[PDB]
């Protein structure tokens, strides 16, 4: 519309559908980033980096 | 101190040894678990030296059997040069460069003159300083005293007795007085030292005695170097430790009996001394309240890789020390590809170890 309501412009209306990856990017994120954290310990132990896989399941 | 016959009987424990070899202890297991309840009149530290090849290993392992005291064989390069899974890493000096090539005690009395020697004199250093942590762990730990051969202490006289005879160079002893000044103020002195005094001429014959294949064809055990040691435990080792520790003196206890020094030692009295509480006599040792107790055993219990730290001090003006950067690499890859030494030992696979998916344990005190 030819109108600059600002409270037009905040509220919302549903159109817009939030990307795949939004739902889904934090998770799969921090489980990625919290298995190569379990890999580093094995490493700075000079372990085999998947020996011990309990650790990079937690 | 007191023997068998003492006591009549077999050591009794006042409490249940702390498994120090697998459970750790710090700060927080010292509030359920309290160390001054293990000491007995035994809890005390032996050191049982004296000059080369004096029978010292045959007399300490009849001694700490006497009193019931944990004995522990003198340090070797076979502790570096053999791995846990007990293969042999010299077998791989034909790949190193020469500068890292393999160097033991057949190799300093054969080429005693070879550049290898500086470095060999700072790892026996190193292994006795290990070692002698590790029965302070048993004595915190368990109550029961331990009987050393060769303490870090008495290390140095034989560092000065190369260096006299022009082994090694100012460099090298000037780099192996910092480490020993940098660590050696860590340690708790012994209760007790026991000497060996064999005359220079008896050693002389009694190395023959062995027929240690090298030995006897090397040329190091001169008279000169042999009567360097002695001047060198009497006037600056023995002379130094006695202020702390009792001290006893014999001809050779290796050629004489021990019986007769077990029941010496129960003789020297202990606590004629604790009264006086700035008394230099086992100075370390004197702990006046339970905290004590266990700040020194949480140090060696806990601290010890701290203690293993601290021998790091960069010295390269030293040119035999240092180890080219050529070198290095080329060492790196040979020394940590060779079997058993890809990973921490325990885990690796190709050497037998199994379950290591389900597998997450490591040792405690233990390397890596
Ligand atoms: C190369 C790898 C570099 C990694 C740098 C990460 C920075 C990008 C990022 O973290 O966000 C990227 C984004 C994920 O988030 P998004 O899909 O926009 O939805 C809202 C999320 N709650 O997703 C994307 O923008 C896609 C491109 C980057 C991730 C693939
Ligand atoms: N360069 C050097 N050699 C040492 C040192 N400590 C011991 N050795 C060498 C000197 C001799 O070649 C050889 C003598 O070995 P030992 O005197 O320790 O005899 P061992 O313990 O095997 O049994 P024994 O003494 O007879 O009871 O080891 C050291 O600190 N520096």
């Amino acid at each position: 519309s030819a109108v600059n309501d600002p409270l037009e412009l905040l509220t919302n209306k549903g159109t817009h559908e939030p990307s795949f990856l939004s739902p889904i990017w934090n998770p799969i994120a921090c489980g990625v980033a919290g298995v190569g954290a379990a890999i580093f310990i094995n490493w700075g132990f000079r372990k085999p980096v998947f020996s011990g896989i309990q650790k990079h399941i937690a | 101190i007191s023997g068998k016959t003492m006591r009549g009987g077999p050591r009794v424990p006042k409490a249940a040894p702390y498994p120090y070899k697998t459970k750790k202890y710090s700060v927080f297991n010292a509030i359920f678990d309290k160390t001054s309840k293990r000491f007995d009149e035994n809890s005390k530290v032996i050191c049982v030296e004296g000059p080369i090849a004096a029978g010292k290993s045959k007399f300490a392992k009849e001694l700490a059997e006497e009193l019931d005291m944990e004995y522990y064989p003198a340090v070797d390069l076979d502790l570096i040069y053999i791995n846990s899974y007990g293969y042999d890493m010299r077998k791989l000096d034909p790949q190193l460069p020469p500068s890292c090539r393999s160097y033991d005690v057949r190799n300093f009395c054969l080429d005693p003159s070879h550049d290898l020697a500086a470095q060999f004199q700072i790892r026996m250093y190193m292994l006795r300083y290990s070692q002698y942590i590790d029965a302070l762990q048993h004595v915190l730990s368990t109550g029961q005293g331990v009987v050393l051969e060769r303490s870090p202490y008495s290390d140095f006289v034989f560092m000065e007795a190369m260096f006299r005879q022009g082994y090694l160079s100012r460099g090298a002893r000037s780099v192996y007085n910092e480490l020993r000044q940098n660590t050696i103020g860590e340690l708790l002195k012994p209760h007790l030292v026991i000497y060996l005094d064999l005359p220079v001429d008896a050693v002389k014959k009694q190395i023959k005695a062995r027929n240690v294949d090298y030995e006897v064809q090397s040329k190091v055990f001169s008279d000169a170097y042999l009567s360097d040691l002695e001047q060198l435990y009497k006037q600056q080792y023995l002379k130094d430790i006695s202020t702390h520790a009792e001290l006893l003196i014999y001809d050779w206890t290796a050629g004489g009996e021990t019986e007769v020094v077990v029941e010496d030692i129960e003789r020297i009295d202990f606590n004629q001394f604790e009264a006086d509480i700035h008394n230099k006599k086992m100075l370390d040792w004197r702990f006046p309240l339970e905290a004590e107790w266990c700040e020194a055993r949480i140090k060696y219990c806990h601290e010890k890789p701290d203690l293993m730290n601290y021998f790091n001090v960069p010295r390269f003006d030293v040119p035999e020390l240092v180890r080219s950067a050529d070198d290095g690499k080329v060492w790196r890859d040979v020394w940590f590809n060779a079997p058993g030494m890809k990973y921490r030992p325990g885990y690796n696979a190709d050497m037998g170890d199994e379950g290591l998916l389900t597998k997450t344990k490591i040792g405690i005190n233990q390397g890596i």
